[PDB]
């Protein structure tokens, strides 16, 4: 029974603090092993406790470091099948198992998400073509390199600052001769005018579309509503949120302001209240083009998804 | 005789044309010392400015003419021969090496633009000594009248357009901001700088020390998060590197980004430049003129290890780093020349006639 | 292997006089949060499993507070045992104990009863354990610094340290203090036995956050001159004839790491935890788990408690925080502060880069700037203060009394530069 | 022009060529049309004009008197020098880039730039240029003071204390100006240097360069470490028995001997620096050493380790290692000792 | 401009054709006749093809006192492409292609040509009740314009009505 604790406060802790998992599908997917053990090795009568007790536990899981909701949003959308499996069962016994399998249907499904991402990618690149994409998603680099293998673009990926994280798959995509040009944040417009179009991640898509990226891209968003070049958001169906945009702007993640300004530079930190966050807010009218390992949709089409997963009532989680 | 700094590297697709030069080869190390070729003065500030020690424009035109001044007023004139001749021809090399250690930005093309013109005047008239001593008198005239008396003009203008209460926005080592934003506290009028800074040449820290070494509650914080303190950056006081005949404001890659973020966000812009960065051309896009620098300082020491170690070793990795950006004349909402507050898209008439 | 780690409970130097009378230096609540329970997170986070506290001053009461805080708990993967001894009040007796007690398998750290920190030791730990087992059992203590310029707040006359360091093994081949020198001495023979290149440095800010080997009480026990880890390096770096045993360092680039000392670095370390330098510790955060303090973190870091109910037309400027249960007074005006739980405030009150603490109460018309108020520190109306004008335990002031700079007042007639009372007179 | 070709050194042609044509031609290659030159002064004022046997053309020169220190020697020739000056040795055989020396003076606009290959502990900037701190060992007793300031400019001094200078220095001319005001020092190397980098703190600062080096360094009466560095130069002098009559018969092994290359067997050296105008072709054993000019072998002699000097006919089975035969002693049936013979 | 601007360089030209009356066809020829790459288009596609183009030249019949030139037509809805792909539109008229009158002055600003041309006479009843309009000169409005290539340099649309004052009078508006 304590190893269910234990657990607990590991993954509390290194979500706290701990670097890694790296891709979110790792993030989700190390939650969904928890989840499993929570609702496998506990005692509930009926369904409803569990609803509460797994509820409480998202709370605490999501109110530990809520800038990251993709572990909120597996929360949520287990509550989601409990919901489905009590109302199947109900209009008791064995509905364990039951939640057991549709789990390990939802955990296969998010185990290849990668992979329909990648199939559906090659019918919107073509050769003779140059692509911008931002920062550094595993989601956005396995896209480029598997339409690589069938023709050879120019992809220019501007470093982020605060991390030249941009930089590492600026060397990763430089091993499938894709033609990676690195360029650095603030030149975004300087180039923007020879880049047919976007590429962009996410750490979240919020309820309408208005998805919430690594720092640089409101930027990239609006110099491509600038020149009506458009954004393929590459997100795949798990990262979203009932959450909306406009909630007390404790949104972004305010990192250590070691990035920006080191702490050797001197003196001059008396009264410089340096600032860095690492997450550009994006408003939906931006936002072209919605990737999802259903397809292709609208930043319309989101709404329809979020009241299609995650049941309404339990947006407040 | 004149030896040129070979490529780096891999260009990018459309900068095949554009230079690209490495921060290592000056040419001070093939050409001998006793510089009986180049005055010494001219390859001192040709190094110095390979180094990258003298950055902008007003001080790499100070440094342009303060060489000038030490060659001309030490300058030998050759018999049976017209100084407005002569001069020219012993000194085009000397140009053309200067542009080879380092591209020639818009105020130090009108520099010599304006130091060619005044050598054309002078003449067989006085004798050498006479003409000379004239020259040197008529670039100091110029090194005060066309910048620092510029820079107060502009500060007495800009005074009028900063409210006690609001605060402002800078980029990089601009010196007309520096002066204006210290002037502008000094007459008791209170505001709150919030500098951005991009990189590889993390220069923001420039303006933010020389602010804060003066009583300047100053914020810093890089540019691709700039896009987050718009909902309170009350205006907008940029640089201008340059100016040209369109109204795009040609300058540091970031003040157009950061022009376009602020016109969505509605709040006023403010360019700040003199008047001799009026080059006589025009340029629609950021690409038809821009310098490439040394790009094997764009790697960061992030977490351990640097980046992209073997820049050059992959077939296929390419790194751009532009200098200057052109930002359109539908975003710059004022360009505060001491000639007046023109804004931007009556520019190509005030500062031409 | 494990790590243990040892917290000693309190640094020797009793200077926070009268502060270190009325609640230990080490519960110090420097933003809300007791001191101890930085070192705690450092601890866990760093990597360790076991943890000592070994408390001297009014121990029942860092106890107190430790017991029924988060580590104590048996949910934690750090261990921690209260070494309780009221007997002896300097560190090398720490030392001696962890020797004779054989407290220490290998690799115990050793931390001050209050390092601010957030440095992943685990590269300097690795190189450590390398060193030791690659040359045999000749380190004994790996340095840690952190970078920084001679001039940054927090490193101020009181422990400027300078070091000569070799390149590459990263020893310290000479070490000293620089409060009240301008001069600097060394051996010339020193550098004859590194002609590699010794480099003497400047920039390393101390974390006082040296991994000890348990060689470390070896060498101690067997003096008994040595009674703090500054006589203890001295000593091993002045027998560099007779098994000198090199004392190790490494310099680290990133993380932040400074020690609450005296007050002047406990202001700068505040005003430095508040502006986010050590994510992720920042009270938002709330690592000690405890909903009393949910920092919802606003806008230009204008922290902000549960149920804060500030006053009308006040602005915060920045790096303000606001303790839980508050109330502010119209057309005030914070910057820089910090307030404590629950502690009212009147009526037009500027609180520039002052320092609140819990059960405060400031009415209407007072003006204070860079101070501080210890607990509990009632204010009457029209009062001013000046820098460092710190004062302590429910002492009241007058109206219309403005204080100079170094004006410590509490209940201590002889310590505090003046008496506890309810004007400024009748001790 | 605005540059110097101005020379130092006191105390002398030995070697392959005479010791002033290297840097002279070091010189000549690196730009340096004119070339100054401060000639003979230790008792006589005559060896100019066998000091003007040089292949170039192109010389200047003055011979002096008796002694003369460096710092001396410089506000003695004050008079005839009007610009910047670069003070060089006739005793430094390197094949430096020199124009990085001037470069690092320029660029910076230090006031003196100098140079030091790897006595003589400096302390250098956390960068690898602007030296702060240089002295030798028996310069101060036991510690190094360390003044403040440099430490609260730079908190990270980098420091060389195995490691030998180079003397040559680039000065600017106002530091010479008021060198000549100064009439206290004498050397250069000693007290010039450490003068100015104690007074370089306390806008217009008297900033130092150094350039620190792995490539070639200077010789004095012991060229012990002269005949590596002509053996290293002998991979790089005919391009930076080599220049003569080459037989290829006898043991030419890494030598060179210049002209009159006496084309004869049964004679044998190793690790060779051989000169000229000699009548040494019959039978000898190894040398295993360098030697100047104007030597002779005969029946089979056994030389080792040493110097076989100018002038002198020596020949018929000797036996002497690490003894210098040098100028004064010429014996033809004789066994050396092994230790300092003083010849 | 572009046959002397592309000896040097080879880039891609899409010569839209006027539809009226196909006009770009001999343009696209006499291009062709020195392999410039150029891909001729039917005029009705442009918001299709607009956003794979960087600089939008377009040759103008006149300019007006505002900038506000009138040119062949269809190159106002290339402008309003161009301008919602913001490419720039690299105009280019020597000097006397500008009259200072405004731009509505000119009752019928355009000029109707014979019907004739875009429902031919041999169509038959149907040109009973069909007002065959055929306005073969469109009117670029002000701000859609960034760029005048006139023989003294590079402009802009307000660097324009000082060229009246330094070429005509004021009151020889209305001749």
């Amino acid at each position: 029974g304590s190893e269910l604790s234990e657990r607990i406060e590991s993954f509390v802790e290194t979500l706290k603090r701990g670097g890694g998992p790296r891709s979110s599908e790792e993030m989700a997917r190390e939650t969904l092993g928890l989840l499993r053990q929570i609702i496998t090795d506990h005692r509930w009568s009926n369904a409803g406790e569990l609803m509460e007790l797994i509820r409480r536990e998202g709370r605490r899981m999501t109110a530990a470091q809520p800038s990251e909701t993709t572990v909120g949003n597996m929360v949520r959308r287990v509550l989601k099948i409990i919901r489905e499996e009590y109302g199947r069962l109900h209009g008791y016994a064995q509905l364990q198992s039951n939640i057991i399998e549709a789990i390990n249907e939802l955990l296969v499904e998010l185990e290849g998400t990668m992979e329909n991402i990648a199939a559906q990618a090659l019918e919107h690149i073509h050769s003779n073509e140059v692509i911008m994409t931002i920062g550094f998603s595993r989601t956005v680099e396995a896209f480029l390199k598997e339409a690589a293998r069938k023709r050879k673009f120019h992809v220019i990926v501007a470093e982020c600052a605060p991390f030249c994280q941009g930089h590492e798959m600026a060397v990763n995509l430089s091993k499938a001769g894709i033609e990676t040009t690195v360029m650095t944040d603030a030149a975004i417009f300087a180039v923007m005018s020879r880049v047919n179009k976007v590429i962009i991640g996410t750490k979240t898509i919020l309820a309408n579309g208005a998805l919430r990226a690594v720092t640089g891209t409101h930027t990239l968003a609006l110099a491509a509503k600038h020149h009506s070049t458009p954004l393929i958001v590459c997100a795949p169906m798990f990262k979203l949120s009932p959450q909306f945009p406009n909630e007390e702007d404790s949104f972004h993640k305010f990192v250590a302001p070691e990035e920006v300004l080191p702490f050797t530079e001197g003196d001059i930190l008396e009264k410089v209240s340096v600032h860095c966050p690492v997450f550009d807010y994006v408003p939906p009218e931006l936002i072209t083009l919605f990737i999802s390992n259903i397809g292709g949709n609208a930043p319309s089409y989101i709404y329809r998804l979020m009241s299609e997963l995650y049941h309404p009532d339990d947006h407040v989680l | 005789q004149v030896p040129t700094r070979k490529d780096y590297g891999s260009k990018v697709s459309l900068f095949s044309h554009l230079p690209q030069y490495s921060r290592q080869n000056s040419l001070t190390q093939f050409m001998s010392i006793p510089s009986s070729v180049i005055h010494p003065a001219m390859v001192r500030l040709g190094l110095q400015y390979s180094q990258g020690l003298v950055s902008g424009s007003n001080a790499r035109c100070i440094a342009l003419l303060r060489a000038l001044q030490q060659v001309i007023q030490d300058y030998t004139t050759p018999p049976n021969e017209e100084l407005s001749r002569d001069l020219v021809n012993k000194l085009k090399p000397y140009m053309s090496f200067l542009t080879q250690c380092r591209p020639l930005s818009a105020s130090m093309h009108n520099a010599i633009k304006f130091l060619n013109k005044e050598i054309t005047s002078v003449g067989s008239s006085k004798r050498e000594e006479e003409a000379k001593s004239e020259l040197r008198a008529a670039i100091d005239r110029y090194v005060q009248e066309k910048i620092v008396l510029a820079a107060q003009a502009i500060s007495r203008f800009a005074y009028q357009k900063i409210s006690n209460g609001d605060v402002i926005l800078v980029y990089g080592c601009s010196s007309l901001v520096s002066r204006i934003l210290q002037e502008a506290w000094t007459e008791g009028r209170r505001f709150r700088v919030v500098v951005v800074d991009s990189r590889p040449w993390l220069e923001g820290r420039h303006t933010l020390r020389s602010l804060v070494h003066a009583g300047v509650p100053a914020s810093y914080l890089l540019i691709p998060a700039a896009s987050y303190v718009l909902p309170e950056v009350s205006k907008v006081l940029l640089g201008a590197h340059a100016l040209l005949a369109n109204g795009s404001v040609m300058s540091r890659v970031g003040t157009a980004q950061l022009a376009l973020v602020a016109r969505a966000h509605n709040v006023p812009v403010l360019v700040c430049c003199e008047t001799y960065k009026f080059c006589e051309r025009v340029q629609t896009d950021a690409f038809v003129s821009n310098e490439l620098d040394d790009p094997d300082d764009l790697q960061c020491k992030r977490g351990e290890h640097v980046a992209l170690a073997n820049w050059q070793n992959h077939a296929s990795l390419r790194l751009l780093n532009l200098v200057y950006d052109v930002t359109p004349p539908e975003l710059v909402d004022l360009v505060i020349t001491e000639l007046g507050m023109i804004p931007c898209s009556s520019v190509p008439v005030v500062l031409r006639v | 292997p494990p790590l243990q780690a040892v917290l000693v409970a309190d640094s020797f130097d009793r200077r926070f006089f009268p502060i270190s009378k009325d609640q230990p230096r080490v519960l110090l609540p420097l933003a809300n949060v007791a001191l101890i329970d930085y070192t705690l997170e450092f601890l866990t986070a760093t990597g360790v499993q076991e943890t000592f506290v070994f408390c001297c001053w009014k121990a029942a009461q860092i106890k107190e507070h430790l017991l029924k805080s988060k580590w104590c708990r048996p949910t934690s993967l750090n261990v921690v045992r209260i070494i309780t001894s009221e007997l002896y009040r300097s560190l090398g007796d720490v030392l001696r104990d962890v020797d004779a007690k054989a407290l220490v398998r290998s690799d115990f750290l050793l931390v001050y009863g209050d390092v601010i920190s957030n440095i992943n030791i685990t590269r300097a730990l690795e190189e450590h354990r390398l060193r030791r087992k690659l040359e045999k059992n000749v380190s004994v203590m790996t340095m840690i610094f952190k970078e920084s310029s001679p001039s940054h707040p927090t490193r101020c006359h009181e422990d400027n340290v300078v070091v000569a360091v070799d390149s590459t093994t990263n020893r310290v081949l000479h070490f000293q203090k620089t409060q009240g020198l301008r001069r600097f001495a060394f051996p010339l023979s020193l550098f004859q036995g590194s002609s590699d290149g010794v480099e003497v440095r400047y920039d390393l800010l101390d974390c006082h956050i040296s991994i000890c080997s348990p060689q470390v009480a070896q060498l101690f026990t067997d003096n008994f001159d040595y009674q703090t880890r500054d006589d203890f390096v001295r000593g091993l770096l002045v027998n560099e004839e007779i098994l000198g045993n090199q004392i190790h360092m490494h310099v680290t680039a990133k993380e932040y790491g400074a020690r609450v000392s005296n007050l002047h670095m406990y202001s700068a370390v505040c005003a430095d935890v508040i502006r986010r330098w050590v994510y992720p510790l920042t009270p938002e955060a709330n690592f000690t788990d405890s909903t009393t303090q949910s920092c919802t973190h606003s806008r230009h870091n204008i922290y902000r408690g549960p149920e804060v109910s500030l006053g009308h037309g006040s602005i915060l400027e920045e790096n303000v925080l606001l303790g839980s249960g508050t109330v502010i007074g119209s057309n005030c005006f914070i910057t820089n502060s910090v307030i404590g739980p629950g502690c009212h405030i009147g009526d037009n009150v500027v609180l520039d880069q002052t320092y609140l603490w819990q059960g405060v109460r400031v009415a209407a018309g007072a003006q204070i700037h860079q101070s501080l108020l210890c607990d509990n520190a009632e204010v009457k109306e029209r009062v001013t203060l000046k820098p460092r004008s710190v004062l302590t335990s429910q002492v009241v002031v007058g109206p219309n009394i403005t204080l100079p700079e170094g004006s410590v007042i509490s209940l201590h007639p002889p310590d505090a530069e003046e008496d506890e009372d309810d004007g400024e007179f009748s001790d | 022009m605005e540059f110097q070709a101005v020379v130092m050194a006191v105390g002398l042609p030995v070697g392959n060529k005479p010791l002033i044509w290297y840097p002279l031609n070091l010189l000549e290659r690196v730009g340096f049309e004119e070339v100054i030159v401060v000639t003979t002064r230790d008792v006589q004022k005559a060896l100019c004009a066998e000091f003007k046997m040089k292949m170039k053309p192109d010389i200047v020169c003055i011979p002096d008197d008796a002694d003369m220190g460096t710092a001396d020697s410089l506000r003695y020739i004050y008079p005839k020098l009007k610009t910047d000056v670069l003070v060089l040795s006739c005793d430094l055989i390197t094949d430096v880039a020199l124009h990085e020396v001037v470069d690092l003076f320029r660029a910076y606009d230090a006031s003196l730039a100098m140079l030091m290959r790897k006595r003589d502990f400096i302390g250098v900037d956390s960068t690898g240029k602007r030296l702060l701190f240089m002295a030798n060992e028996a310069d101060l007793d036991e510690e190094l003071v360390i003044k403040g300031s440099i430490l609260q400019k730079h908190p990270r001094i980098r420091f060389h204390t195995g490691l030998v200078d180079a003397h040559l220095y680039c000065l600017k001319k106002y530091i010479v100006d008021f060198l000549m005001e100064n009439g206290s020092i004498t050397s250069i190397r000693s007290e010039l240097i450490p003068y100015l980098v104690r007074k370089q703190f306390s806008l217009k600062s008297l900033d130092i360069y150094s350039f620190i080096k792995e490539a070639n360094t200077l010789n004095l009466a012991p060229y012990d470490a002269c005949w590596n560095a002509c053996r290293g130069d002998r991979w790089e002098d005919l391009s930076r028995s080599s220049a003569q009559i080459v037989s290829k018969h006898l043991v030419g092994v890494d030598s060179l001997i210049g002209p009159e290359t006496q084309i004869g067997e049964k004679s044998s050296i190793k690790r060779s620096v051989i000169g000229s105008s000699c009548l040494i072709k019959d039978r000898v054993t190894i040398t295993n050493c360098l030697l100047m000019n104007s030597v002779t072998v005969e029946e089979g002699s056994n030389i080792q380790g040493s110097v076989i000097c100018n002038n002198a006919v020596i020949e018929k089975g000797a036996d002497i290692k690490d003894c210098l035969i040098g100028s004064g002693q010429r014996i033809e049936a004789k066994a050396k000792r092994v230790n300092e013979v003083i010849v």
